[PDB]
């Protein structure tokens, strides 16, 4: 119904630039104020900035840690919100989400003054796009089966090894399988690369197929690996 | 800038019990529209933050009535009257009164629950893995409580250190358990020199520590 979808996240060199996009749908975009917020690995949410609606001036406000380097703009004709990031620093690394703000409607009462009245708020979010500010290069993961060993229920899975940067996404049987699925937070190896595992519990072996669908957007790598015993 | 503080950062709660989160601002969030400007968010594992309470005391659409906000000026409180398993995650207070908009440091709600023993699984590296010169042996501890577990590796009955890594999942939205994966990484050669691979788990769930091994070089 009501949704925001951000894209543009990826690896960028320190001192570089990157532009994020946020596409809205299901509501009158031009009527609302919008924000950009970010969350660094294992840290709290941090507000990046806001942009007012055209009717309220279309002006911007920025957090002191980004003002001067980051620029927020909107294109009401495309229902798109932008975040232009320049002079990127390693500390700018985080998952960036767009959110809505003080929504405003213009109504004319039988008399004259057509009021512009406001409502709340910071309602619609995410899912966020990942921005990595680092020197090191990209690397897709190697996917290995964690086969259903005999050593009631059985556990099987996929090992997603040595990738960079975060994140990777794992689904099973194109998302048809969610029950008994546990995808673990990635661990950071001595090598400087990440690795994670996704495992599923099941009764039935041989009757059905189990395929993990791994996606590493940063390196444009997609892997479908069937796990057989 | 207005500083927002939450207390405590970590909150363990028994299902069905009440729970409170404190939020203080360094300056007051004046009801100049006639409303005090403070929000409360819940971030649940795997998902973006979600609005619960806005305008200091208003529930958003679909927010269950067990959540309620209160307080005035500089002093606010999120209350959950009877805590549920699905309430786990991180809670944030955010003032939307005057920019920069600021968030509290966040509060992690932990569901308290009875001891549950881990199911233990072991997976040898695949032929594919080995064909590339590396060996990862995965031990899986599934659906246990509390979080605290000790996972030991024994290779031909010798205890290993510094060559394995653990990864724990977040609390279950339904059974309020976690699962752990300890992966042990050896070279292709190193895995062929030995044939016994066991992971010894020392949970509160299990009395005698459980071991599960496989024989292959």
């Amino acid at each position: 119904e009501v949704q925001l979808v951000e894209s543009g996240g990826g690896l960028v060199k320190p001192g570089g630039s990157l532009r994020l996009s946020c596409a809205a749908s299901g509501f009158t975009f031009s009527n609302a104020w919008m924000n950009w917020v970010r969350q660094a690995p294992g840290k709290g949410l941090e507000w990046v900035g806001r942009v007012k609606s055209k009717t309220d001036g279309g002006a911007a406000d920025y957090a002191a840690p980004v003002k001067g380097r980051f620029t927020i703009s909107r294109d009401d004709s495309k229902n798109t919100l932008y975040l232009q990031m320049n002079s990127l620093k390693t500390e700018d690394t985080a998952v960036y989400y767009c959110t809505t703000d003080q929504l405003g409607y213009d109504f004319w009462n039988g008399y004259y003054t057509d009021t512009l009245y406001y409502y709340f708020g910071m309602d619609v979010w995410g899912p966020g796009t990942t921005v990595t500010v680092s020197s090191a290069s990209t690397k897709g993961p190697s996917v290995f089966p964690l086969a259903p060993s005999s050593k009631g229920t059985a556990a099987l899975g996929c090992l997603v090894k040595d990738y960079f940067p975060e994140p990777v996404t794992v689904s099973w049987n194109s998302g048809a399988l969610t029950s008994g699925v546990h995808t673990f937070p990635a661990v950071l190896q001595s090598s400087g690369l990440y690795s994670l595992s996704s495992v599923v519990t099941v009764p039935s072996l041989g009757t059905q197929t189990y395929i993990c669908n791994v996606n590493h957007k940063p390196s444009n790598t997609k892997v479908d690996k069937k796990v057989e015993p | 800038d207005i500083v927002m503080t939450q207390s405590p950062l970590s909150l363990p709660v028994t299902p069905g019990e009440p729970a409170s989160i404190s939020c203080r601002s360094s300056q007051p969030l004046l009801a100049m529209d006639g409303h005090n400007y403070l929000d409360w968010y819940l971030q649940k594992p795997g998902q973006s933050p979600q609005v619960l309470i806005y305008q200091s005391k208003w529930r958003a659409s679909g927010v269950p009535d067990r959540f309620s906000g209160s307080g005035s000026g500089t002093d606010f409180t999120l209350k959950i009257s009877r805590v549920e398993a699905e309430d786990v995650g991180v809670y944030y207070c955010m003032q939307a009164l005057q920019t920069p908009l600021t968030f509290g440091g966040g509060t992690k709600v932990e569901i308290k629950r009875t001891v549950a023993a881990p199911s233990v699984f072991i997976f040898p590296p695949s032929d594919e893995q080995l064909k590339s010169g590396t060996a990862s042996v995965v031990c899986l501890l599934n659906n246990f409580y509390p979080r605290e577990a000790k996972v030991q590796w024994k290779v031909d009955n010798a205890l290993q250190s510094g060559n394995s890594q653990e990864s724990v999942t977040e609390q279950d939205s339904k059974d309020s358990t976690y699962s752990l994966s300890s992966t042990l990484t050896l070279s292709k050669a190193d895995y062929e020199k030995h044939k016994v691979y066991a992971c010894e788990v020392t949970h509160q769930g299990l009395s005698s520590p459980v071991t599960k091994s496989f024989n292959r070089g």
